[PDB]
This record gives C-alpha cells, structure tokens and sequence, in this order.
RNA sequence: CGCCACACGGGGUAAGAGCUGAACGCAUCUAAGCUCGAAACCCACUUGGAAAAGAGACACCGCCGAGGUCCCGCGUACAAG
RNA sequence: CGAGUGGCUUGCUACCUCGAUGUCGGUUCCCUCCAUCCUGCCCGUGCAGAAGCGGGCAAGGGUGAGGUUGUUCGCCUAUUAAAGGAGGUCGUGAGCUGGGUUUAGACCGUCGUGAGACAGGUCGGCUGCUAUCUACUGGGUGUGUAGGUGUCUGACAAGA
RNA sequence: CUGUCCCAACGUUGGGCCCGGUGAACUGUACAUUCCAGUGCGGAGUCUGGAGACACCCAGGGGGAAGCGAAGACCCUAUGGA
RNA sequence: ACAGCUGGUUCCAAUCGAAACAUGUCGAAGCAUGACCUCCGCCGAGGUAGUCUGUGAGGUAGAGCGACCGAUUGGUCCUGUCAAACUCCAAACUUACAGACGCUGUUUGACGCGGGGAUUCCGGUGCGCGGGGUAAGCCUGUGUACCAGGAGGGGAACAACCCAGAGAUAGGUUAAGGUCCCCAAGUGUGGAUUAAGUGUAAUCCUCUGAAGGUGGUCUCGAGCCCUAGACAGCCGGGAGGUGAGCUUAGAAGCAGCUACCCUCUAAGAAAAGCGUAACAGCUUACCGGCCGAGGUUUGAGGCGCCCAAAAUGAUCGGGACUCAAAUCCACCACCGAGACCUGUCCGUACCACUCAUACUGGUAAUCGAGUAGAUUGG
C-alpha cells in the first residue's frame, strides 16, 4: 500500500531564496523582567574548536567529571550604540516616532551613513516623553553598529548597523538607561549585557552554496538501483499528480541554497574573554590570528568566518543557568592536519 | 409580564444599564441580567423585571432572573454556606489554603500537590477535616465549592475503592 | 434483498398464477391472531395499525412485523389472552429480479408482495380496555419493520 | 494621512451588511465615504457558525492567493467590495474612493444611516467585529 | 557515518466533568449566564514580506551637488545578472 | 425486517474519445479525505489493580524492515506506540522500471480432418521528441508609489 | 566480492553557463497572467461565479495544454483485400 | 479500377419549407415504393383544424366479483384478501357520419385530380400514459409540444424549463422574472412564524435527505381537577388487633400458598418500592398543615432540531442578510423583451388603373424566424 514516509524538507524556512541584509535581523525580544539593559550584542566568526569543561548539570550522573565539547570562536568587540529610536502604539502597529542621536562618532562610521552635523537631541527626547505621558510609547530600542576596524581578519572597516532592543523595568527607568548609554558614546561590551554560562540565541546569515538540485536542498533520495543508470541520477519523480495541473510550491525543486537568516536556538556561551586564549597554531583556516575580547559559543554557529552574528538572551530556554563553567583547557593545537 | 421583588431591609441596591450592584452587611454582588425585550429597574424600594412578551423563552429568563436577584438578597445579608468533609483511605492529605487558592498535598499519593483558585470574595475556612465554603456571590462560592470537590476527580481507576477526596456535605 | 427494489408501485398488477410458475411461498404462517373463536364486536376497543404512504410489502416484512408485534401480545397478555389480532392484506403481487447483461431482461421470480394503499389498515386488533397501551405498543414495534410511516388509530375507545 | 470624506458613518452597533450595501451605492454615486468604529461593528447571528465561515475563509488558500483579512479595518474594506464591480474601471474609482477606519481619527463623529442600527436591548445572538478578528488571531490594536 | 540547536506557557473550544438556573414552586450542566477541558484551533517561536494602489514609518545627508555608476584589487557572493 | 450514506469492489448503460487521452504492478515526489491503527482528552464496563473489551471528541504528527509471488490482494517472520483505510485520469511512462497482460519465434496439454484455436501453462521478444504557452522553484531588468544613505514597520504568507 | 541497497559524499574528463563566429528543425484557427469551484457532448487558459494578477528577461526540472509525433494494429462495420 | 465508406464542392436576394416514419430488399453506414416538402397544369364550389347537438363504435381508469374465471383467510351462515392475459358494472376520452355556429374558399380557385423535382428512412428532449429493468443522462412504445432548423427576454453559466415565435428604424406599455448592493426597480405596507445562517434552490444527471426520534417553539380542539384550595414542593401523621394463617428452625408488608378481614380515626395496604439471615431501617399508598392559582390528560396543525461521513479552496451566482434581504397570509407601488400599442420606411401577396411584371392609389387583426430541399429575380 506503499510505506508512509515524512515529506523532504520543511516549509517552515520558506521561500529558500538569498537574503536581503547580510546583517541578521532578529524578529522577536525577551520578555521584559529585571534591570533595564540591550537585548542583544554582535560579533564576527573565527572558527572553532574544543575546550575541556566540568559538567555543571546538577541532574547528570557525570556531575563534576571532565567533559570534551566543541566551541565556536567568536570575535566580539565593543560596539557603539549611536542613537535611541522610540515607537508609538498606532492602530497599524509599531511605528517610529524619533531618534536621539549624538555628538561623538566613530571615524569609519562615513562609510555606511550619512553622519549628523546638525541634530537636536533635547526635542527628539521632549517628543519621546510627551508621547509616554500620552501612554502611546510603544518600545525604545538602540540604533547600534559595529567596529570591524577593531578585528584584523575582517577586511570590511565599513561598520555593520542594527537596530537593538532594550527592555527590563518601568518604560520610564528604561528611558533614562538607553539615554545614558547614548549619550556617553555608547559603548558598551559582551560582558554589560551576557555572562558565561548564558543561553544565548544566535542569527546569523548562512554559508553560500549558489544553486543546489533537490537532494542536497531539500533532502531527497538520488535515484535508486536500475534508475540511477537510465538518465535521471538527482532528479526527483515527477512534478506533481494530473490533477490539479499545476505544479505546487510545496514540491521539492532546484534554486539557491544558502545564505538565508537562520535564528539558531539555545546556544550556551562557555566563557566571554579577552586576549589569545582561543588562537589555534598557524591561525584560524581562512581567518586569521585572535587576540582581543571574545566569546566561546557551544557548538555551531551559523554562517562562514569573518561573518557577523548577532546574539540575545534566549527567548525560550529549556534549562536553568549555570553560570561561568570551570574551563579546565582550551586547545589551540592547529587546525591543520 | 411583570414580577416585583421587595427589598429587604438589611439591603440596599443600585442600578446602571444591565448591571446590577447589591450591597449589605455581609458584602456586594454585581451581575449582568440580559435578555431580549427583558428590562430590570430599581422602583424606590422594588426591583421590576418585566418584558412586553410572554413566550416561553422569554418566561424562562423572568423566572431566572427572579431567583438570581432573590439569591443576592440573601447573599449580602446571611450568605451562602457550602460545608464540606475531607475523607481518606490510606494516604493522609494535606488540604491547606496558600494565598488566593486552596492547595491539596499528598493526594493518593502523589508528590506533586493538585491547586485551585478561589473565586472572588469567597472565602475557605478550614478546621481540620472539615472544610467550609462561604461568601455573598453563590455563583463564586458555588463554583470554589464545586472546584474543590472536582480537583479530585479520578477517571484512570475505579471510584468505588479509591474513595478518597474533598467531598461536599452541606448544600444550601 | 432492499425494500427500495419492490416498495414503489411502478409495475404492472402481475398476480394471475395460471401465467405465473416457480412462485415462491408465504413466509407469513398466521392471518388470524389470539382468540380466533371469539367476536370482533365482543370488544369494547377496537385499535388498527393505519399505513400512511402507497407501498408494496414483501411477505418476508408482512413476517417481521406481524412477528414482532403477536409476540409483544404473547408476551404482555398471555399465550391464550383475552385479544384477537388480523392481519387484513394478502401477498399477492408476484415479484420478479433479472439475476446476460439487459438481453432478455424478463426477471425470474423471487417473492410476493402486499399492495397497500395510504390510509389503509394493514393490521386490526381488538382488546379490552384495560390492555389498550399493549396493543399501541404492540404497533409500535410492528411500524419500525414495514416501508411507510404509521397511524395508530382507535375506533372504538372513548376511555381516555 | 488625510482623506477628504463627504459621508463619515459610524459603524458602532450597526449591522455590517446593511451598513456595507448603503455605502457600496453612495461609492458609486461619487461620494467619498469613510467608515468609522468598524472594530465595534455588528453582525448578527449565532457566534459559533460566524467564526466558523470566517475561519474558513482564512485556511482557504493555494498558490495563487485568496488574501482574506483578519482585521476588522479589512473584514468591512472587503465586505464593501463585494458588493461593488471593482475589476471595472467605474467600480475601482467608487471602491478607491471608501476607506474603513480602526476608531475615529477625525474631529466629527459619524453619522448612523437608517435602518442599519441593532437595538442590543432586543438581541442577544450577535459578534462584534473585533472579537472576530480576536479569534481569528488578529493583534488586537483598538 | 561526525557535532550543535529545535519548550514551557497563555487564550478560546470539541467530547466530557461541573456551577448557578428557569420554563415546570421540585428537579435539571443549558434555554439566558458561568467554571473547566484534547497531540486538535489561536497566540507564543522560526522564515518571507513596501507592489499592502490606503503602494508605509523614522533619522540624517543633499538639490550643484548627497549619493550612485563605470573603472581597479578581490571574495564572507556567484550559471548571466 | 425496515431506513439510508458513500462512490473503495463488482455489475449495468453506451453519453464522451477510435485523423490514438500510452497498460497492470512497482517506484519516486506532492496535496487531500475520515468511516481513527497509534499518539492527546474523554464515557461505560461483566471498571480492585495491571492488562483489556466497547464507545466519544479528534486528521497535528506517525503508521516502519523483511521471506514466497510480476502481482494488486494475500500468507509468513522479527521488531513497533501503531506498523489504519481511502481520493487525487484505479495521482504519477514529454519521470523511471518493463516482471505480468497483449504482436511477429517456439514448446506442452486440450480441441480441430485441417489451416489453426484456447479468458490454459511456458522460454524469448523495442520504451520516440531541442518546452511555444501555462505552472511552479530560484535569479535578474524596468516601470509605479515621487533626490539620497541607513534603520524599521507588518497587511498578509509558510511551518510539524 | 562489492555503493545494488542502508545513504549518500568528494573527485576526474566532456558538456552544461557567459563571449566571437556559423546556424537549422519540430510546431502554429484565433485570443491567451492564471487559480479554485461550477456549467457544458458527462475530462474548460477562453462559458458562469468568485479569487488572484505591474511589464519584461535568465536558469531549471517537466504538473497541464485530455502537449508534439502516426487518418488506432485492439473492437465492430463494409454484399473491402490478401 | 470499384466502394453503399471519410473529406471537399467557389456569387447576391425573394416565396414555400420537410423527413429522421411505413412496406419490400444478402436489408439494416445502402436503395425502391409510400408518408411528408416543393413546382406546374387541370377542375370549378365547396371545405372542416374548433365547439354544440343528434345517430353509432369502444371495455382503458375506477370499481366489483352469492356476476363468470382463477387466485386467496379463519371460525362454530359468519369473517379476510386479489387479477396485464377475470368482468354483473363502468367513466373521463378517442372515434364514424350528419346538422348548426365558427373559420375558410369561389380575381388570394379552396376541396380534388394529373404531372416534374426533391430531400428523408442515425434523431433528441419536456409533459401525459406507458412496457422492460434495482436503477440509469438506461432500453423500447405511444400522444403531444419543442430542439434539430427558433432569434430575443429570464433562468449564474446551460439544445429542448418560463416569457416569446422575429422585416428596418423609432416612441411607448407590458410578459417571464425581478425591486439591499453587485444590478434597472422597495432596505414597500398590514400581520404571523423561525434562531437553525434553517432558508435566501419553480423544473433538474444538476436543487437530496429517509425510516425513526424531538417538554425546541408557536397555534387550535377535547376530557378531567380547582379558593369547600387544585398540580408540585416542604413539615407533620403514617396508628392498633397482629410479628395475619398456612409453610417453616424462622419469615414478622415485602421467599412461597390462601385469604386480603375490623377497631381507632382526620388518615394509614392482610402493604406499592427498596432494604435485612430474619428484625431494624427508608419511603409509597393514604390524612392533616404551610403555600395560593391555575393545573392535569389527550388530540390536531405551523416552523425548526436530531438522524446527517470524502477526498486541491466553503458557499444561496457572490457580497451578505435575523421584528429579514427567511417562511407563510394579504396588500401597495415599481423595474423589466424584438411580445403588445404607435409614426415612417422595405419586401411579399392581393385589389384598382395599365401593354407593363413601368408609375400611382389601396388592402393584410386574419403577410414577414428556418436546416435538407423545390421555385424565382439579380
Ligand atoms: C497514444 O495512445 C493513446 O492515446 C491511447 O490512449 C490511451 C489508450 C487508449 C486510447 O484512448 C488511445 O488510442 C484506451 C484509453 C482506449 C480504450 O478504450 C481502452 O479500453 C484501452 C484498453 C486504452 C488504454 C490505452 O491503450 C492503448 O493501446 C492506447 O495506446 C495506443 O493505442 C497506442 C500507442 C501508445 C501507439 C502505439 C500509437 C491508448
Ligand atoms: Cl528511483
Ligand atoms: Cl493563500
Ligand atoms: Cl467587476
Ligand atoms: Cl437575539
Ligand atoms: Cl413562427
Ligand atoms: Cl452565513
Ligand atoms: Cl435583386
Ligand atoms: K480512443
Ligand atoms: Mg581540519
Ligand atoms: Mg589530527
Ligand atoms: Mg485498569
Ligand atoms: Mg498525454
Ligand atoms: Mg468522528
Ligand atoms: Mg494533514
Ligand atoms: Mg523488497
Ligand atoms: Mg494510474
Ligand atoms: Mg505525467
Ligand atoms: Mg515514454
Ligand atoms: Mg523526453
Ligand atoms: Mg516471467
Ligand atoms: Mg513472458
Ligand atoms: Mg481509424
Ligand atoms: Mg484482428
Ligand atoms: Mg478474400
Ligand atoms: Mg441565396
Ligand atoms: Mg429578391
Ligand atoms: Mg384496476
Ligand atoms: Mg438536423
Ligand atoms: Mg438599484
Ligand atoms: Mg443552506
Ligand atoms: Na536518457
Ligand atoms: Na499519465
Ligand atoms: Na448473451
Ligand atoms: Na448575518
Ligand atoms: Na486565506
Ligand atoms: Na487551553
Ligand atoms: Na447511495
Ligand atoms: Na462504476
Ligand atoms: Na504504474
Ligand atoms: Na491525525
Ligand atoms: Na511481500
Ligand atoms: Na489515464
Ligand atoms: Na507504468
Ligand atoms: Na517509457
Ligand atoms: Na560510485
Ligand atoms: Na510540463
Ligand atoms: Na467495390
Ligand atoms: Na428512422
Ligand atoms: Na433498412
Ligand atoms: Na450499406
Ligand atoms: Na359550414
Ligand atoms: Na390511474
Ligand atoms: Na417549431
Ligand atoms: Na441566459
Ligand atoms: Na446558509
Ligand atoms: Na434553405
Ligand atoms: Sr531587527
Ligand atoms: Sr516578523
Ligand atoms: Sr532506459
Ligand atoms: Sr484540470
Ligand atoms: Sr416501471
Ligand atoms: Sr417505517
Ligand atoms: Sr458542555
Ligand atoms: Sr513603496
Ligand atoms: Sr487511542
Ligand atoms: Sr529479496
Ligand atoms: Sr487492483
Ligand atoms: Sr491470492
Ligand atoms: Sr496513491
Ligand atoms: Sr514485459
Ligand atoms: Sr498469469
Ligand atoms: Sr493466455
Ligand atoms: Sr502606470
Ligand atoms: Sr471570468
Ligand atoms: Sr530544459
Ligand atoms: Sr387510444
Ligand atoms: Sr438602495
Ligand atoms: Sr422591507
Ligand atoms: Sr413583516
Ligand atoms: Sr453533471
Ligand atoms: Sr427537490
Ligand atoms: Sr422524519
Ligand atoms: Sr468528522
Ligand atoms: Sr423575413
Ligand atoms: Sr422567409
């Protein structure tokens, strides 16, 4: 009656076509629950490799024992929150109301923007306040972007900007905390927002593999015994039934793969450092040397190196934290041969 | 049709829109009384609910209406008594009250405890193994009565042999 | 064999035998029921089983139903009660079933059947009074296993 | 942004349809109609069986497209369609010429057109536009 | 074939368990009202999405110049583009 | 015994196609139905419990690997939460396979005077085409909204 | 014994893609951006009702045009043929 | 080469206008002869598509069968059923002839006769009546109207369902159907019902919904009870002789058998239902009290509900509609054809005048659609 079997691929990561921004672009916050603070930061990938830890899951019978796991190398340096972008509550949603900007701007930033000469801070901040009076301020998130200049592997001194929520207390003490990181110089690092041992969520563009067939993008079987030989290898069975005469959307086809926005889940940070703890002998294969602050992701991370990926705190984790792991050794042998 | 109620003495009640709000010595209950073509006013010192037809749909809400006004006076004055007995067989139950609702520990067994939320203005006095259910809305009271009973409910095994559970005595 | 192939009156009178060969028997054993010595007119409650709709029963759902009903009166008044149940219609419609594609169509013939106008009285029973509701049950039991919807109508009972 | 409305009805406790058919032959008499409160617009009826046909209405669907909105700004901007020729060239300009509003983002308050008010203190089996879209899954913005 | 990640919880229901309750003084889970209750529905989460013709919002820069293209060295990109 | 629903079986009819709408089985890939095999929530019990039997809501997900046979069907084995059924031109040959049916060669049995036949069996026995339109998967160029850079919004859309 | 399979991967050579040059054919009543239902000689891009749909171009695998190819060998019929 | 088989056969207009049937046929994919269409000549006064009446023919529907015939019940006359190949009866209706009225014909020559030319002999659908078949958009009859060969209007689309038979152009009024929007015309009036989005679906392959069930709701009737207090609820009483007798270790209202009696009283069973080993225990009958107005039994009708499961996207055409934009009973005003009325023109036929078939005048309510085909002017 031929065997049921579960369709090739999801739909859920659809349409497979490239991004737009290279930039990953979150589309859901954390919850709003103790200290205001930035809901997120951004880093450039290194490469990998593994580190010894102590297991700190109370509910594992290897609760104290040495634990090899594989780590993913990630650049973070501090980043420059430029301005602060309030939203109001219309009936079609969340709509911008203004931007608080500043005075002091990084010396590359002329590479992506067009950078302020004459701004007024004071009515941009009276507009925001007259608004939370009113009761229509919606949320208040930071314009940020990065410092590529900072990194030595990463060619681009061409800064990348993103748009950061904050989130924590009275949408008035919060006000006054974004405020304060602006109108400094708005820099801040990965230890102001993350600790180690953290679940974290990362975004991050994909690694770009052009135009793939069926059974690499989509999973399906290449042709099988006697068919294989007859013209058609990687070729799926047909495009559809007679009826309708169409074809579907939903069956698997040809086209690019790669280089789309992937929000990877539940990614516990190992430790959040600075220096040339993480460097692999030789550097890191089509990177370069580190040696500067940096954070060790669990695990994959999506995208190739020297590519920028976003962090958050986890939106929905499964475990409780277990703050700073006891980091026994980090290898640095090379990640040639 | 049209049905007068006397008001008590002891009571004492207004009247905005469909909203009804009776207040006394032993509390307030405010309900929503709508139906079609039904009106009920407060007349001085009597509450009219009357309609200009006389169908059995119609007649069936007057008379529901009547026994829930006349349920209000009696709530604000003596209240509503709902008492209730907690009956074991092997393992002892911990019936306690932590906040605005009633938790049950140790039922048949069990190490996780069984809760429910108490229903407005009602309140839950316990005496040992005796449980008493009062307050001046009989819809909330009612209802945290029943709640408490039905948190015991059993479907996986025979109900005959595992008898055990809050179960209500005294019916007002 | 469904009732939806012989129910309807669509066909010709086909009853004459002197025509008709192989015609299977009646499956119904009794007419007369209960005290078939007695009077009709010796009753004081006189109740019949009117059919509502034109129909043709076979004599297999004339068996059924005149079963399922003397059965509720052998049970509820006795094997010898004081009642008298008749079964008025007589299967005399001979049924036909072509069982060769529709060449020689002609059917062979399969069973009989009652023809029964609406309004008519396919059973009368005559009891007493105090056994009035045996006998409207008796029908009630006895209409779920005939074609038409059915009239339990009293002639003879102004006891209520 | 700013539409120069002739007719502004006020949708509140008003019978959708009704209101919708008067609208349809206003549009096409040339007059710029604006509909008003849509989120507290009536359409009488059993609950169960309304939210049934609207939700029916949301899985229908292929790769062409049936766009039904959730919305209740939508669900009487579509409803005013339909009783509208907008594939003709005269239907079009009567369809582009209406627009129905979340609330009353003008100064004047609408007017109620005849025949098109439901008296609540007379009927009981009735749904609110916004408790449609509520439960078709709209982000209750009103 | 290796390694990492992929909840819970809310809201409304079905079958069902009930509360208050009348027509029908009683009784009644229902007729009005209400508390609950499915891997199902909606939200939550991920992905796309200004061509949404109501064709959107904000900030700054610029209209004799902001910005862009061609060119040149190259890939985190790529069948042409 | 009576009343029906379906259009999965078979049969009937001869409306459609004989200037051809490619066969059965299988395969691959996609969507769906519920009359539910499992999974969730329930009611009853000849419900102590455990394991069950019967029923209700429910189509989100799952329903797999193998031995004989071309088989569909079915029989059988070991696993399994369960290894449900059905529709999509008995979905699917400008996708595959070609084992069966059904050409030309040959044998056997049966029938026939014979040529030769068989709703018997058996061995062998071919799979065309550079996509115009439409459809969808992905990729670009323009126009509309009416100078630019950067950041967003979210009508709707997909998901297991 | 083994990639026939579990279950697919990487590589090699020629194509494929872009550029110069050369340069056909099949096919074409018309119109043609379709989709879901319906209707109709009961198997519709064109009829009816709705839904959707800005134009053009590149690559793709072939769902539909009961696609293209052959006045069906099957079956019946002809006071046809061998 | 022949073919009874497929394909094709080239300009305009005017008049009439079929047959898809019968008989024969190596005939059934074809012919011939008839039916029927057309054209020509002849004849010379009647004709008969309708109706009424008179004089005749008839055994189908229905009915009935101690009226024949043959089926087909039971009881100790009575009692129960039937018939295409039964009939003591018996229509509606069809039909012969005749008179009357109507219509028609005697310049438009009818009725009839003679001759030339055909086409045609695959039909289909609706309705009525059928016969076969489970049924069928089935097969095969018959009468009739239609499609074929019939436009236009309506019915969502749609040969045959509704209106309507149609020269050109024009004004007007209607028909079917429709008047909330899409869409011309009512968000018309008086009143009632329905809460299911039932329904908004004349007919139908197409629009399902059944047997069965329904304190959903509305309406009408009948019997009985009631302020001497009904129906229900709650309280109180529910007593003694005696735990009846028999049976039995026992049975004491209540295992079984028979009887089922009388005191007290306002009631209270030789006990209606549980309950116990048997008692006890709980109520039932029955009486009283509190309360206070209708209650109870049964019959009929209206609308709705359950019964009610299918495959890419749900549907009355869609939107959508609830004292309606549904349903039923009435009513009012409108929209809406090429129909009908009306101005002008055209063709054709006929009349007057004429050599004319040239002009001119006149008549057509009783002329104007048409496939095959006959006829005629260009
Ligand atoms: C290209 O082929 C076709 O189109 C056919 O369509 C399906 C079909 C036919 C025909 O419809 C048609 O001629 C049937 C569907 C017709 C039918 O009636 C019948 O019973 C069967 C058995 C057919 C199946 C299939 O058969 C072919 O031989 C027949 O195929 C052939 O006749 C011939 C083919 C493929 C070539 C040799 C010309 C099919
Ligand atoms: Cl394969
Ligand atoms: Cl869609
Ligand atoms: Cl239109
Ligand atoms: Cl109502
Ligand atoms: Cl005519
Ligand atoms: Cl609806
Ligand atoms: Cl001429
Ligand atoms: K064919
Ligand atoms: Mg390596
Ligand atoms: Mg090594
Ligand atoms: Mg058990
Ligand atoms: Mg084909
Ligand atoms: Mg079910
Ligand atoms: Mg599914
Ligand atoms: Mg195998
Ligand atoms: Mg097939
Ligand atoms: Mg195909
Ligand atoms: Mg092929
Ligand atoms: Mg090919
Ligand atoms: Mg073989
Ligand atoms: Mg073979
Ligand atoms: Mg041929
Ligand atoms: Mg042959
Ligand atoms: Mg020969
Ligand atoms: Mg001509
Ligand atoms: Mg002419
Ligand atoms: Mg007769
Ligand atoms: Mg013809
Ligand atoms: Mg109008
Ligand atoms: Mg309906
Ligand atoms: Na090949
Ligand atoms: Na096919
Ligand atoms: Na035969
Ligand atoms: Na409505
Ligand atoms: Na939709
Ligand atoms: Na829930
Ligand atoms: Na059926
Ligand atoms: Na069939
Ligand atoms: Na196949
Ligand atoms: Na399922
Ligand atoms: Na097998
Ligand atoms: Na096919
Ligand atoms: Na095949
Ligand atoms: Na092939
Ligand atoms: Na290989
Ligand atoms: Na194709
Ligand atoms: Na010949
Ligand atoms: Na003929
Ligand atoms: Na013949
Ligand atoms: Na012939
Ligand atoms: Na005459
Ligand atoms: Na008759
Ligand atoms: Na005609
Ligand atoms: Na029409
Ligand atoms: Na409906
Ligand atoms: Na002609
Ligand atoms: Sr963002
Ligand atoms: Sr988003
Ligand atoms: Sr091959
Ligand atoms: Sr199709
Ligand atoms: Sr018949
Ligand atoms: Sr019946
Ligand atoms: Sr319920
Ligand atoms: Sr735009
Ligand atoms: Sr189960
Ligand atoms: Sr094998
Ligand atoms: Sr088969
Ligand atoms: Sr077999
Ligand atoms: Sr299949
Ligand atoms: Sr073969
Ligand atoms: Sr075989
Ligand atoms: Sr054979
Ligand atoms: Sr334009
Ligand atoms: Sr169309
Ligand atoms: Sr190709
Ligand atoms: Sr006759
Ligand atoms: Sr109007
Ligand atoms: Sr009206
Ligand atoms: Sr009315
Ligand atoms: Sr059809
Ligand atoms: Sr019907
Ligand atoms: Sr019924
Ligand atoms: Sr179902
Ligand atoms: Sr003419
Ligand atoms: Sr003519």
């Amino acid at each position: 009656p031929q065997p049921s079997r579960p369709r090739k691929g999801s739909l859920g990561f659809g349409p497979r076509k490239r991004s737009t921004s290279e930039t990953p672009r979150f589309n859901s916050w954390p919850s709003d629950d103790g200290q205001p603070g930035v809901q997120g930061f951004a880093g450039y990938k290194a490469g990998m490799t593994h580190v010894v830890l102590v297991n700190d899951e109370p509910n594992s019978p290897r609760e104290g024992m040495e634990e090899t796991v594989p780590v993913t190398v990630i650049e973070t340096p501090p980043m420059r929150a430029v301005a602060l972008r309030a939203y109001e509550d219309t009936p079609y949603g969340q709509r911008p109301l203004t931007e608080v900007w500043t005075d002091e701007f990084h010396s590359e930033l002329d590479r992506t923007l067009d950078v302020p000469e004459d701004h007024d801070p004071d009515a941009a901040e009276e507009q925001i306040r007259d608004a939370h009076e009113a009761g229509d301020l919606g949320d208040l998130r930071l314009i940020t972007h990065t410092v590529p200049d900072a990194v030595p592997s990463v060619p681009k001194k061409k800064p990348d900007v993103m748009e950061t929520r904050v989130g924590g207390g009275s949408v008035s003490d919060r006000l006054d905390h974004a405020l304060d990181i602006v109108e400094d110089g708005g820099e801040h690092a990965m230890n102001d927002i993350f600790r180690a041992g953290e679940y974290a969520d990362v975004a991050g563009v994909t690694k770009g593999k052009g135009t793939q067939g069926p059974v690499k993008r989509w999973g399906v079987q290449k042709r099988k015994g006697k068919h294989a030989r007859q013209g058609w290898r990687r070729r799926i069975g047909n495009l559809g039934p007679w009826n309708p005469s169409r074809v579907r959307s939903t069956v698997p086809q040809q086209g690019q793969t790669g280089y789309h926005q992937r929000t990877e889940l539940n990614k516990r940070l190992i430790d959040i450092g600075e220096g040339d703890e993480p460097t692999v002998d030789g550097g890191f294969v089509n990177y370069g040397e580190v040696d500067g602050p940096y954070t060790l992701v669990k695990g994959s991370v999506p995208g190739p190196d020297k590519r920028l990926v976003r962090f958050r705190p986890a939106v929905r984790p499964n475990d409780q934290p277990r703050l700073d792991p006891e980091v026994r050794y980090v290898s640095n042998e090379s990640n040639q041969g | 049709p049209r049905v007068e109620l006397e008001i008590p003495e002891d009571v004492d009640a207004e009247q905005d829109h469909l909203d009804i709000t009776v207040e006394g010595d032993n509390g307030s209950v405010t309900r929503r009384l709508w139906y079609p073509d039904i009106d009920v006013s407060v007349d001085g010192d009597t509450v009219v609910i009357e309609s200009d037809e006389d169908n059995a749909k119609t007649m069936s809400t007057i008379g529901t209406f009547q026994s829930h006004i006349e349920n209000m006076f009696h709530g604000v004055t003596e209240g509503w008594e709902y008492g209730m007995e907690v009956f074991y067989s092997h393992f002892p139950m911990q019936v306690n009250v932590e906040g605005d609702e009633v938790v049950i520990e140790n039922f048949l067994g069990e190490k996780a405890p069984r809760r429910t939320t108490i229903h407005g203005d009602t309140d839950v006095e316990i005496d040992g193994e005796e449980l008493t259910v009062s307050g001046p809305d009989i819809e909330a009271v009612g209802q945290t009565a029943a709640d408490i009973e039905q948190l015991t409910r059993i479907n996986d095994k025979d109900v005959r042999v595992f008898q055990d559970g809050v179960y209500i005595t005294r019916k007002p | 064999k469904p009732a939806s192939m012989y129910r309807d009156i669509d066909k010709p009178a086909y009853t004459r035998r002197e025509y008709i060969t192989g015609i299977p028997g009646s499956k119904i054993a009794q007419h007369k029921m209960g005290r078939k010595q007695k009077d009709a007119d010796d009753y004081p409650v006189q109740i019949s089983l009117i059919v509502e709709e034109t129909v043709q029963l076979r004599h297999g759902s004339l068996e059924a139903s005149r079963l399922s009903a003397n059965r509720h009166l052998i049970k509820e008044l006795g094997e010898e009660g004081d009642y008298k149940m008749t079964l008025r219609k007589f299967p005399h419609q001979v049924l036909r079933e072509n069982k060769d594609g529709m060449r020689a169509a002609f059917g062979k013939i399969v069973g009989t059947a009652a023809r029964v106008q609406a309004g008519e009285q396919l059973f009368t029973a005559y009891c007493n009074v105090e056994d009035a509701e045996h006998v409207k049950e008796a029908f009630r039991r006895a209409y779920n296993k005939i074609t038409p919807s059915c009239r339990i109508k009293v002639e003879r009972g102004e006891e209520l | 942004a700013e539409f120069d409305a002739d007719v502004i009805v006020d949708a509140r406790d008003c019978i959708m349809g009704r209101v919708a058919s008067q609208v349809a032959e206003q549009a096409l008499d040339g007059e710029t109609v604006a509909v008003v409160n849509a989120e507290r617009a009536v359409i009488t009826g059993r609950e169960e069986q309304i939210v049934e046909k609207y939700e029916k209405r949301v899985d229908i669907g292929n790769d062409n497209g049936y766009f039904y909105p959730k919305r209740p700004d939508g669900i009487f901007k579509r409803t005013i369609r339909g009783m509208l020729p907008h594939k003709k060239q005269r239907g079009r300009e009567a369809f582009e010429s209406v627009r129905v509003y979340l609330g009353n983002p003008y100064d004047e308050d609408g007017e109620v057109l005849d025949g098109t008010s439901l008296d609540r203190l007379s009927n009981i089996k009735f749904v609110t536009l916004g408790e449609i879209s509520e439960t078709l899954g709209a982000n209750k913005t009103w």
